[PDB]
DNA sequence: GACCCTTCGGGAGGTGCATCCCGGTCTCGCTTGGCCTCC
DNA sequence: GGAGGCCAAGATCTCAAT
């Protein structure tokens, strides 16, 4: 409840950003930047405060956060890379410092390492290296830029862990037209089946945290598009 | 209960590398992108949350000391639960998935696990990338050739008897001859990759099939080798690092941070800074750093943040500047019911 | 212890000679049975 | 005498390169 003009807020991507399915929507990082700030996890309170600086559409229920798209510029365009995670059981690791291994023969049970329960994950997964990273709102943009700022939020899977969709200089720039739920008949972000927006149809909640809560039929855009850097900024 | 931000720098007293699996192609070593080989590199915030996860698992192991018979109280489940984070035997708790604040009781008791999570249950510590400020701040550094050691220093050779000697002149005589066989296997295997992009699709097989049987004649080849397999002297690969006294920007964050899971992380830090080194190729000193980070929390009710200290790892020293550090670390040492078992 | 009067110019190079060589690695991210000793 | 533990075996093949 405040004065919400739309805003777009255009990031410099420094690490390779993991799409879980559907596409990262800015209210899900701003969720977290807010489940950060407000020392609190419950949903109840952080939506409740996450509406004080982002519209929120009752008609939807959807806030006003469009999805992740790729801003590619003629240096660099959208490229393909893995999030590479590993297991590194160092001689420290496998030490009796640390812990007792079981004995035979006063020789120590070596860790199975090529496979069964205590094996060296290479978990890798799918990623995407974009220059920039472009996001639609209405909202505040001071609370946006401080979230964004000095929250520790990423655009992506994991973030958390792995620190991939890294991000810096966080650049909003005011825009004429709300972008951030439809433009020209297709859903910019996972919407309610029966609001007639087009799109690829899925299963997941319509507010964050997207992990929690019953999943209803939804549309949403394509995970990975992308729009030039100067088209972007045009605003 | 708050959240605790590092913001900071890390400054390389040596040179900075980390190897990669996508990262490494077979033309060269290089440090990971977020794109081409124009873009500028990044340190693996995973590598930094490892060590920063081993630290904290050693303050734990010195906190809980010996047993009275010496050996450590950890069995091999618990090792790899602290750890790696993983459950082999089965007997961790499995909450159910709707709940997001779950493991109370579990976080409350072991503050590492609640620091750096375990499968089913999400960690507080965030740990991000460590990006390069400037725009010329990595090499290719490394190198240099391996030598032979009588071939250099000829004092080395009054040592050698008569039969070892000659035992050197087979070797050197082996190895030069493996190569120049080697080097004409490769040249005919470069001849069909170059035709291999004019060949017809049909013809895409055997090329490829020839390719494959010089790969396992090049093997037996220096398996043929007796004196040794592989060739002593050899030029050594470089490897791409980030240059000594580069400046790399740092963020570090702790969600809904108590005293005592703050405390662990600063002890951790503490204990990091005796051994301060990231990456590999430790050989060569590399990964030793000096980092300095601005401890901030958030203001209560208000998006304005709130400067609560600073941690500065210097070579000389660990300087924590704040009363509210030293509370939280002296809360985590006064602690008496910790059980990480 | 009062003050003149401060120069002209010549003339600037040429040569050789530019090396040879080595020698380019090994792992690994799975599960299961066969078999060796052990408690 | 399971019971711990090790070791060898199992299909065919993966193009991107300042």
């Amino acid at each position: 409840m405040l004065n919400f003009k739309p805003y777009r807020v255009i990031m410099s991507s420094l690490t390779p950003v993991v799409i879980s399915g559907i596409a990262p929507s800015l209210d899900g990082i701003l969720y977290e930047a807010l489940s950060q700030a407000i020392p609190s996890n419950e949903p109840g309170v952080v939506l409740a405060r996450l509406k004080e600086i982002l519209l929120f559409n009752d008609e939807l229920g959807v806030f006003h956060a469009s999805s992740l798209r790729f801003g590619i510029t003629p240096e660099q365009g959208i490229g393909a890379t893995t999030s590479m995670r590993c297991d590194y059981l160092s001689p420290e690791k496998l030490s009796t410092a640390m812990f007792s291994p079981r004995t035979r023969r006063g020789l120590f049970t070596r860790v199975l390492l090529t496979g069964g329960p205590t094996k060296r994950r290479m978990t890798t997964r799918p990623a995407y290296s974009a220059p920039y990273l472009t996001f639609d709102f209405v909202g505040s943009s001071e609370a946006v830029e401080i979230l964004l700022n000095h929250a520790h939020v990423g655009v992506g899977y994991d973030y958390f862990s792995a620190a991939n969709g890294e991000f810096n200089n966080v650049t909003i720039l005011p825009l004429d037209i709300d972008t951030s739920i439809s433009n020209e008949g297709m859903a910019l972000r996972p919407v309610p089946v029966n609001s007639g927006l087009n799109g690829i149809k899925g299963v997941s909640p319509l507010i964050p945290p997207y992990f929690v809560g019953e999943k209803l039929n939804i549309v949403h855009p394509a995970p990975v598009r992308t729009q030039l850097i100067s088209s972007l900024l045009r605003g | 209960m708050r959240t605790l931000n590092f913001n900071g720098k890390i400054s390389t007293l040596e040179p900075l590398t980390v190897t990669v699996k996508n990262a490494v192609s077979t033309s060269g070593h290089r440090l990971p992108r977020n794109g081409g080989f124009n873009a500028a590199p990044y340190f693996p915030g995973t590598s930094i949350r490892g060590t920063l996860r081993h630290a904290a698992h050693k303050v734990i192991v010195d906190r809980v000391g010996l047993n009275a018979d010496g050996k450590s109280p950890f069995d091999l489940a618990e090792h790899f639960m602290l750890a790696q984070g993983v459950d082999i035997n089965g007997e961790a708790e499995t909450f159910a998935p709707g709940e997001i604040n779950a493991g109370a009781e579990l976080r409350s008791k072991n503050p590492l696990i609640s620091l750096f999570g375990r499968w089913g249950l999400s960690g507080k510590v965030g740990i991000g990338n460590a990006i390069p400020d400037g725009d010329n701040q990595w090499g290719m550094f490394g190198g240099g050739a391996r030598s032979i050691m009588f071939q250099r220093d000829e004092s080395l050779m009054e040592f050698l008897e008569t039969d070892q000697v000659d035992r050197l002149e087979r070797l050197l005589e082996e190895q030069a001859e493996a190569s120049v066989d080697i080097s004409q296997i490769k040249t005919e295997q470069d001849a069909l990759k170059k035709a291999m992009k004019s060949a017809d699709k049909d013809t895409k097989a055997e090329l490829q099939i020839k390719v494959r049987e010089l790969d396992e004649k090049i093997q037996a080849r220096k398996d043929q080798k007796q004196e040794s397999r592989e060739s002593i002297r050899r030029p050594i690969d470089p490897y791409e690092a980030f240059i000594t006294g580069a400046e790399l920007s740092h963020r570090m964050s702790i969600k809904n941070a108590t005293d005592e899971e703050a405390g662990l992380f600063i002890s951790a830090l503490i204990r990091f800074a005796a051994e301060p080194r990231f990456g590999g190729h430790a050989n060569h000193n590399c990964g030793l750093v000096e980092a300095h980070w601005t401890v901030t929390t958030w203001k209560p009710g208000e998006l304005v943040p709130v400067t609560l200290g600073e941690i500065v790892i210097t070579p000389n020293g660990v300087e924590i500047t704040g009363d509210e550090l030293f509370a939280m670390v002296k809360a985590f040492n006064e602690n008496q019911s910790f059980d990480f078992t």
